RNA sequence: GGCGUAAAGCGCACGCAGGCGGUUUGUUAAGUCAGAUGUGAAAUCCCCGGGCUCAACCUGGGAACUGCAUCUGAUACUGG
RNA sequence: AAGGCGGCCCCCUGGACGAAGACUGACGCUCAGGUGCGAAAGCGUGGGGAGCAAACAGGAUUAGAUACCCUGGUAGUCCACGCCGUAAACGAUGUCGACUUGGAGGUUGUGCCCUUGAGGCGUGGCUUCCGGAGCUAACGCGUUAAGUCGACCGCCUGGGGA
RNA sequence: CUGCAUGGCUGUCGUCAGCUCGUGUUGUGAAAUGUUGGGUUAAGUCCCGCAACGAGCGCAACCCUUAUCCUUUGUUGCCAG
RNA sequence: CAGAAGUGUGCAGC
């Protein structure tokens, strides 16, 4: 069911009386395809332990996005901290035109056709935040109609 | 800093001696020397037979040797044809007539010596040390040790600067004299030099 | 329940205007002597609805957890909870009592095994110092956990006496997605609560009225 | 795209030229919008097809030439 | 307006705010260039000179001590009339207008209520401290915004060189 | 020859009272909390409180010796009667 | 009350 991606591994460190303790952090994402995704950030003193924590965090903390038969409903702008993300739907056979950190998220979401651009900070954590924020804001014709009370013939 | 050797501090409290004989100062040193020679021989001989331990007892101006091994049939030999050779060569080394007994170590995964030798062999097979350590700890715990820790030291992975790396699971109270801490050490002679492996296994108090 | 019962209980008395929360503004009738008065004719229908959904989940044989921590209220909370065979926390709420349930269950099983060895195990076999310290352990475990010792899992709903005092329990329940029913006073923030019951959270007779109606509805639904 | 602390608010104020303008009615039709006509050289660049043994090259037709200009309409907004 | 303004009295004089109306009828906002004001130190001419005090002298301290400390002490500090035009000239936050949960205080008007008071309830101006949504890299800001918007102006584009 | 390529062993801060981990929670994050707070101890020793709940290595105890007694045996040791 | 200075240059722990 779930597809899983490892986006990044980073060695952080704490200074202490005796010297330096090195610790590993891992950023991963999981998703069903079909517009369900989550991300998980794990910490450990060992790389595989960090990855397992990340996956376990990413199986909860999981959100639904109303995909438009494998593309976006409309262009969206997402932002988090210093990272700004623009995404736009694309014709069939466009593929995923995105950077690695966004490509992972969009792949596990199952958005086959997208144009995307990162602006400002490309820091993977905040980029993933901004992308999830954007996908979470995206909305679809049926619930737009429900809000405005029109029939979907309004499309 | 340094720690006391955990077996020696427990001798007579909970751990028995591996040699048991009485001698006057005259023959004491010769007994100790011939015991050393027989131990060295048997260790060199049975290196693949998973010999855990050798106990030497000198009754009635005789020597008898008990060998604890996790692979008895290899040491005994078919129809016992091998213990004949061992006992004859031991009688040659010790001079006194020799008897050999063999005992099964049922669960070598709970034996610090056999675990240390296993890790050492795997390291010489160029296995990743992380995997060897993790496998050892996990097997010991699943077979019911009250705790374990393992340590490996020096030029790990061919690194240019030596490290020590250690991993611990469960409880391991080295200061508790009641604790039957089994302990052992082994050395892997890689192309980069000596890697030192230490193993502690805790099986409960008293 | 009727508005005269709530007036008898004094549930309409809010807090001083200094300490009001503007989010409660819709539930305030006004002020007297610069003290806020809770609107009872809003409270009553909301409380009836809360009891209706409580009854619904009770008929599903759901497990209710009552939560209060306050000097006098704790005992009425325990009494009512046991009166409906439901579970309770009446001393300090442990941080993580639900979101970290996978840990706290160890202390519960510890309490069970300690009681069993205390009563059936011939606890007198111990030394006097050991018996003393293990009995004090038993005492502290009783105080903290006895009301949930048999819950065997997460509750199906929380009933809370004071959303401002017990905000930890509310936030944990929200995190787990469990419905929270709570009495909410003019200083509280309601946004964590699914079934707000606006009313005084301090008058022991008000607490008695609320717990009584709750436990009656629970017994009703259980009898199905 | 920025200007509390990373580079960045004139020390403060008055005030000419300049930019901007509450609300209602009428009128104009400058900005704005619509339609028509002329012009926007060929080549090059796109699409559909021909010819070199293929290709690079050559070539037919189309589209485009994101514009400019002159008439004839609309008057919501902006300007008079 | 900012720089700033502190014993008491008189003369001349600017602005702000509140209540109630009456009046004119878009007359408004911002502002390149320009013009005015602008702490302290400093400069010119003429006065005054208690205290304080750059420079300078002596005594100490110190390895040295062109300082810190001590004893003295000149310009200056004060006054009149000119010049200079800079400051961490700071809220390190341009001016103007609208909108958006609250709490505790200060100061100054004014309305109503038995005014009974050292009283209750309303309504304006300015100002101090917390804190919500929201915003922010974070610190924090938070109806006196660093929130949501509009008009105009000034300014920035890696560190040194500068 | 290389202790600055290593194992083993050892000194030292120091027999100082500290050092960490799991799960939960807070923060974009490095991290934080727990381990901090009021008392107390030789001591992160113990008790109350507290978004923390538990655990591990340390402290303590188990070990040897010394200060009192009692049972048993009584030579090569002892000598009350 | 007095108490100044500390040559250059590196390498593991993913
Ligand atoms: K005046
Ligand atoms: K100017
Ligand atoms: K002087
Ligand atoms: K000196
Ligand atoms: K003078
Ligand atoms: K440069
Ligand atoms: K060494
Ligand atoms: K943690
Ligand atoms: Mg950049
Ligand atoms: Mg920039
Ligand atoms: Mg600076
Ligand atoms: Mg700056
Ligand atoms: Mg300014
Ligand atoms: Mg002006
Ligand atoms: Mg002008
Ligand atoms: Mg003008
Ligand atoms: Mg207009
Ligand atoms: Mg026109
Ligand atoms: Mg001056
Ligand atoms: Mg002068
Ligand atoms: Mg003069
Ligand atoms: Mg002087
Ligand atoms: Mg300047
Ligand atoms: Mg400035
Ligand atoms: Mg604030
Ligand atoms: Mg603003
Ligand atoms: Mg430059
Ligand atoms: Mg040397
Ligand atoms: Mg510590
Ligand atoms: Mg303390
Ligand atoms: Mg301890
Ligand atoms: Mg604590
Ligand atoms: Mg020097
Ligand atoms: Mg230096
Ligand atoms: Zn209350």
């Amino acid at each position: 069911e779930l597809q899983e991606k490892l986006i990044a591994v980073n060695r952080v460190s704490k200074t202490v009386k005796g010297g330096r303790i090195f610790s590993f952090t891992a950023l991963t994402v999981v998703g069903d395809g079909n517009g369900r995704v989550g991300f998980g950030y794990g910490k450990a003193r060992e790389v595989p332990a960090a990855i397992q924590k990340a996956m376990e965090k990413a199986r909860r903390n999981m959100i639904n996005v109303a995909l438009n038969n494998g593309t976006l409903q409309h262009p969206v702008k997402g932002v988090h901290t210093g990272s700004r993300v623009f995404m736009q739907p694309a014709s069939e056979g466009t593929g995923i035109i995105a950077g690695g950190a966004m490509r992972a998220v969009l792949e596990v979401a199952g958005v086959h056709n997208v144009l995307a651009k990162a602006y400002g900070s490309t820091n993977p954590i905040n980029v993933v935040r901004a992308t999830i924020d954007g996908l979470e804001n995206m909305n679809s014709p049926e619930m737009v109609a429900a809000k405005r009370g029109k029939s979907v013939e309004e499309i | 800093g340094q720690k006391v050797h955990p077996n020696g501090i427990r001798l007579g409290i909970v751990k028995p001696w591996n040699s048991t004989w009485f001698a006057n100062t005259k023959e004491f040193a010769d007994n100790l020397d011939s015991d050393f020679k027989v131990r060295q021989y048997l260790t060199k001989e049975l290196a693949k037979a998973s010999v855990s331990r050798i106990v030497i007892e000198r009754p009635a101006k005789s020597i008898r040797v008990t060998i604890h091994t996790a692979r008895p049939g290899i040491v005994i030999g078919k129809k016992g044809e091998d213990v004949e050779k061992l006992r004859k060569v031991v009688a040659d080394i010790a001079g006194v007539p020799a008897q050999i007994n063999i005992a099964e170590v049922r669960k070598p995964e709970l034996d610090a010596k056999l675990v240390a030798d296993s890790i050492t062999s795997q390291l010489e097979r160029r296995v990743m040390f992380r995997r060897a350590m993790k496998r050892a700890v996990q097997n010991a715990m699943r077979l019911g040790a009250k705790g374990i820790k393992v340590e490996v030291s020096g030029r790990l992975g061919g690194a240019e600067i030596a490290r020590t790396e250690w991993y611990r699971e469960g409880r391991v109270p080295l200061h508790t004299l009641r604790a039957d801490i089994d302990y052992n050490t082994s050395e892997a002679h890689t192309t980069y030099g000596v890697i030192g492996v230490k193993v502690w296994i805790f099986k409960g108090e008293i | 329940v009727s508005m005269r019962d709530m007036l008898k209980a004094g549930v309409h008395f809010g807090h001083q205007t200094r300490y009001w929360n503007p989010k409660m503004k819709p539930f305030i009738f006004g002020a007297r002597n610069k003290v806020h008065i809770i609107n009872l004719e809003k409270t009553v229908p909301m409380f009836n609805e809360a009891l209706a959904e409580l009854n619904k989940i009770a008929s599903r044989k759901g497990k209710i957890l009552f939560v209060g921590t306050k000097r006098a209220a704790s005992e009425a909370v325990k009494d009512a909870a046991l009166s409906c065979d439901q579970f309770f926390v009446n001393h300090r709420w442990l941080g993580g009592m639900l979101t970290n349930w996978k840990t706290v269950r160890q202390s519960i099983k510890r309490l069970k095994d300690l009681e069993t060895q205390s009563q059936d195990g011939t606890f007198d076999k111990l030394t006097k110092k050991e018996a003393l310290m293990r009995t004090r352990e038993l005492e502290k475990l009783e105080n903290s956990l006895g009301g949930i010792k048999d819950m065997g899992g997460l509750p199906d709903a929380l009933f809370v006496i004071d959303a401002d005092h017990e905000h930890i329990a509310i936030k944990e329940a929200n995190n787990l997605g469990i419905p929270v029913f709570a009495i909410v006073d003019t200083n509280s923030d309601p946004d964590g609560v699914d079934f707000v019951i606006p009313g005084n959270d301090d008058a022991i007779r008000a607490v008695t009225l609320y717990l009584g109606a709750v436990a009656a509805t629970v017994r009703e639904g259980r009898s199905q």
